[PDB]
RNA sequence: CAGGAUCUGCUUAGAGAAGGGGGCAACUCCAUCUCAGAGCGGAGAAUUUGGACAAACUUGGUCAUUUAGAGGAACUAAAAGUC
RNA sequence: CCGGUCGGAUUUCCAACGGGGCCUUUCCUUCUGGCUAACCUUGAGUCCUUGUGGCUCUUGGCGAACCAGGACUUUUACUUUGAAAAAAUUAGAGUGUUCAAAGCAGGCGUAUUGCUCGAAUAUAUUAGCAUGGAAUAAUAGAAUAGGACGUUUGGUUCUAUUUUGUUGGUUUCUAGGACCAUCGUAAUGAUUAAUAGGGACGGUCGGGGGCAUAACUACUGCGAAAGCAUUUGCCAAGGACGUUUUCAU
RNA sequence: UAAUUCUAGAGCUAAUACAUGCUUAAAAUCUCGACCCUUUGGAAGAGAUGUAUUUAUUAGAUAAAAAAUCAAUGUCUUCGGACUCUUUGAUGAUUCAUAAUAACUUUUCGAAUCGCAUGGCCUUGUGCUGGCGAUGGUUCAUUCAAAUUUCUGCCCUAUCAACUUUCGAUGGUAGGAUAGUGGCCUACCAUGGUUUCAACGGGUAACGGGGAAUAAGGGUUCGAUUCCGGAGAGGGAGCCUGAGAAACG
RNA sequence: AUCUGGUUGAUCCUGCCAGUAGUCAUAUGCUUGUCUCAAAGAUUAAGCCAUGCAUGUCUAAGUAUAAGCAAUUUAUACAGUGAAACUGCGAAUGGCUCAUUAAAUCAGUUAUCGUUUAUUUGAUAGUUCCUUUACUACAUGGUAUAACUG
């Protein structure tokens, strides 16, 4: 199969090598998964040692992270607009790490509200007891808000969805999100 | 190879077992355990080639099964378990208590101590860690580890293990000027006393030793086995008591006590 | 300049809160190596972003210590240095000379030209060919 | 990526509708003759879509050999006629 | 030498042979802490002729042994000693297998319920590691001084360990990092000039070469070699000698 | 069925096989918040917290002193609020061990097993407790291991002087894959890397070392073969079961 | 730590060809009475192979209604022995050969702060009916098959 032997490549002075063994089960590989959108799919594969690893085929959801406040829902994904390793991942949806998809924003809206009492664009006596103590921190940044008219934010994975099966992530913000954005409008 | 080795042959044996070199073609090969492969001795060594009590393997078995043999008050019957330094091997049916402990030309010599010196074990100590739930545990040469013990503990210092309990009486620090035990390499055997110990970042630290005879030497710090404070030791140590003698004192020396 | 490669570049898991606000420029993090090796001035208050860098980045120094002096310097971020040596031939009772080239990794911090001599300490494999990387340096 | 020979636990109609009480007469009551209905499930063989890993085959184009004869030209003997 | 004697002492001195130590214009280059002994400081305890005597008690100066942070400092080659280079085999110690090659055994008493010695030591033999020495042979340092020392003075910074119990919100010092001018003292700082080499310089010498216009030829002339002979003039080259010139291949 | 360690249909019953599934101390702390009527409020009730899986974000201190300050408070209230208040492992070196906060999951583990003995307590119920040990179990340490990796070291040959880079050759950035690092593979970019101190190619009737024969000293010639390391099972390739094999009884 | 024969009528040299010993170095020729110790299908063909063997395994302690035996007896669940078969573990060790392989193997030497590990030895687990004890067993839930009969 797929060895990882450096036994078939040539010297760093270009010489060529000799066949010296047969090829051995400790240098393996397997074949690449590549990571749809839809129902759950997710197959089990053995290891090395008695363990386990969880091969997802296409899922739908995840659980994604608000840094800046420090909560952690979960959500749907809807796709993909941009990959720096090369563009024909986006033009086919699949899920790898550092993939930049879109989540639909509703429960994070729902949060705050019940967290604040505020709107996002345009009665018990405890809310507002402690309403009131949360005062100075519900302002956020411009930047970020401005896409809760469409409920799509935007959002980088940092789950290897092909070994440990799942798939998350955390939300773009203003200092990474003014470089993407003018890589995501410029390029194409 | 495929998996893990499972004989040993007669040539590849360790030295200091002393097995003769036409006797068979295998050796015994030493189980996995508490001490090291080349560090230790099966119980079929001692038995049966220092104690000569018996002269097979099938009469050893029968002595194992009657469950006679002990190791630090615990039966055993694995016919090639591996005993090594400072184990204690009680006997039972002739009342008789051993302690493993060096020779001086390098050899793992018979000693016979008390019924009260029997009681307990030293070990030093070889890392001391902060373990799952945030308790503390410390880790002996013998592999017993040990939780929750005094913060004043660091590593290379030597425990004392009370054997009933499998807990900590005291301990004995490590710093110069202290009796000293030497358990590897080639002054494998001799006792001392501490000079100092100079260190270097990233590599193996020597530690200068003087005798009671006032010579000294030199080796590296992990075959260094602390034993008590200066003239006092913690356990019953052999005749000769690590003290190098030259080959030309000891031809004389046998000569002059030739009198029978 | 520090963006130019087609992903965004950054220490990890090193976090910038927006709604807090302090004059610092960003929380940058720094080690000691270790071996009495000094940190240079440049990698505390610079601003580059390398991953296998041996004051910011995520590699060890351990194992071997070498010497030697740089010969060609033509590549991004390695270089290659030259050591020289002598061998004893028992039968005719003398010297002859050898040499090896090894090469090395060399992080931003550092100003390497040709002809410098430079100490250099091991790491694990960061290349096909590479397992050093420059720790000191004095010049020419 | 599909495919579904075959097993299968189920819910629930419901007439077949059997025997005891009640128009006691089918029947109706939980006191059981013989079954057509569907409701969601599970396990899963033969066969088939695209891959990577690849032993081999065919075909000429080149070499090395061999081998069969083939055509060669020379020198020499317990070989030898001569100008 | 001395023996001194009911071979080993040596009262005791000598010759060498190797080793410390200080002093001579002169070796670790230091710093902060403990820290232990030790000289001493306000000064007695301690006990000996009575003591700021030391020993050591008290405050206080220190060198002095050890740990810990350092603090900075050219780099090799070679050589000395150490740790770490499996057993078997090789050199080899002990030991009547009936001798031997081998083997690792064996020996002793009452043999009557026994004690007891062994299974050594050597063989860096490249490369790596720890350490002693400074001969031999390399290498770096101040020449346009951005040179070295200063408790000359003006600066620019950056950290807040501390205290304003504590907390967070400010800046005042203070220490604590570097860099910034000029003001002071040191004897301020450049190895000789190879009967090595190059370069000038002055008078000469030669059938040396190029353009133009025999005899003298051995006894000896010139050129890297093959080679080189009529006079006159041009064009450049070269050895040796001479010299209190120059560069440091 | 001529046949091989070939097997079909019908009928029974077990498990440490296969598939499910209960039990249990008290404490604390969080969020929600019925009410309450109020100042500066306090509250019933509710739920959440083992370990393992995946992601994000905090703690993981330490070089030397003192104020002014913005308020808040522990406290004698001195109703001024001045103060009468902190712990923190290991390494040459870490984003280390370890702890907390939000969550997440084709929800992992947390004894429906077996032999011996047979006692103590009672309201005497087959009531209640109670000995020695076998086998299984999650995670950290440990032992037997395994996989890669740093420095220096190989026989003859120039009648082999230039080799490697489409088809990865040398480096950078991001993914995929693996037990895991790495051009190991895939995308976009840079134009590198080896060489007269012999690269690259050709020969070997070449497995490498411990070692063996000969020996004044230096050396010449051997090592398929009792020990350790690698490779192979007629020749190439592929995978199943397993902690472990690209295995050939 | 050693040398002798051979060029010329005669002598001194350069120089090679015979000689002389050793081999854990293999065959071969003629002989051959004793004790101790013992290599042995490597070279050529890592060519081809008739027959038999070389890997299986049970304790008081996972599963027995053998239409097994022993019967012998306190034992109406079973209890002595014990084929066959399921389950567990091992079959990856050992033994044999030297074809490939020239910076590869391999040696002495480092590294894992870069990873997997049955076993062995030592520690380690009140929280898990919807629940804090509300329907729904913990004095204990469900099928399926092997040997065997036909």
């Amino acid at each position: 199969g797929i060895s990882r032997d450096s036994r078939h490549k040539r010297s760093a002075t270009g010489a060529k090598r000799a066949q010296f063994r047969k090829k051995r089960k400790f240098e393996l590989g397997r074949q690449p998964a590549n990571t749809k959108i839809g129902a759950k799919r997710i197959h089990s594969v053995r290891t090395r040692g008695g363990n386990k690893k969880y091969r997802a085929l296409r899922i739908e959801t995840g659980n994604f992270s608000w840094a800046s406040e420090g909560i952690s829902k979960k959500t749907r994904i809807a796709g993909v607009v941009y990959h720096p390793s090369n563009n024909e991942l986006v033009r086919t949806n699949t899920l790898t790490k550092a993939a930049i998809v879109q989540i639909d924003a509703t429960p994070f809206r729902q949060w705050f509200e019940a967290h604040y009492g505020q709107t996002l664009g345009k009665k018990s006596k405890n809310a507002e007891r402690k309403w009131a103590a949360r005062a100075a921190s519900a302002k956020i940044e411009s930047s970020v808000e401005s896409q809760f008219s469409a409920g799509r934010l935007y959002a980088c994975i940092s789950s290897r969805p092909g070994q440990s099966g799942r798939c998350d992530g955390y939300i773009l913000e203003g200092e990474e999100l003014a470089f993407y954005l003018r890589r995501l409008t410029a390029k194409k | 190879a495929r998996g893990p080795k499972k004989h040993l042959k007669r040539l590849a044996a360790p030295h200091h077992w002393l097995l003769d070199k036409l006797s068979g073609c295998y050796a015994p090969r030493p189980s996995a355990g508490p001490h090291k492969l080349r560090e230790s001795l099966p119980l079929i060594v001692f038995l049966r080639n220092r104690l000569k009590y018996a002269l097979n393997g099938r009469e050893v078995k029968a002595i194992l099964m009657q469950r006679h043999v002990k190791v630090d008050g615990k039966v055993r019957t694995d016919t090639t378990y591996p005993a090594g330094f400072m184990d204690v091997i009680t006997l039972d049916a002739t009342n008789e208590n051993f302690r493993l402990v060096y020779d001086v030309k390098g050899r793992f010599a018979v000693h016979r101590i008390t019924d009260e010196e029997a009681s307990y074990k030293l070990g030093k100590v070889k890392k001391v860690q902060l373990g799952k739930k945030g308790v503390p545990y410390v880790v002996t040469h013998d592999g017993r580890t040990i939780r929750y013990p005094d913060p004043n503990i660091k590593v290379n210092d030597t425990v004392k293990i009370d054997l009933a309990s499998g807990k900590i009486t005291d301990f004995i620090k490590f710093d110069a000027g202290k009796l000293v035990y030497v358990t590897g390499g080639r002054n494998l055997g001799r006792i001392g006393t501490i000079v100092h110990k100079e260190r270097h970042d990233g590599g193996f630290d020597l530690v200068h030793i003087k005798d009671s005879l006032d010579n000294t030497f030199v080796t590296r710090l992990n075959n260094v086995f602390v034993i008590g404070e200066q003239g006092k030791p913690y356990i019953s140590l052999p005749k000769g008591k690590g003290i190098k003698l030259s080959i030309a004192e000891e031809r004389d020396r046998r000569r002059a006590q030739q009198g029978l | 300049t520090v963006q130019s490669e087609r992903a965004f570049q950054k220490q990890p898991h090193i976090f910038n809160n927006p709604k807090v606000k302090t004059s610092k420029r960003t929380k940058r993090w720094y080690k000691n190596a270790g071996l009495g090796f000094k940190t240079p001035k440049t990698a505390i208050e610079g601003s580059y972003i390398d991953k296998k860098c041996p004051f910011t980045g995520l590699v060890s120094i351990r194992g071997k210590i070498l010497t030697g002096t740089v010969v060609s310097t033509k590549m991004h971020r390695t270089i290659v240095i030259r050591r020289a040596y002598l061998h004893y031939i028992p039968k005719y009772n003398r010297y002859e000379k050898r040499h090896k080239n090894v090469p090395v990794h060399v992080s931003p911090a550092f100003r390497v030209q040709v002809g410098d001599i430079v100490t250099v300490g091991q790491c694990r494999p960061i290349s096909k060919t590479v397992r050093f990387n420059v720790v000191k340096v004095s010049a020419a």
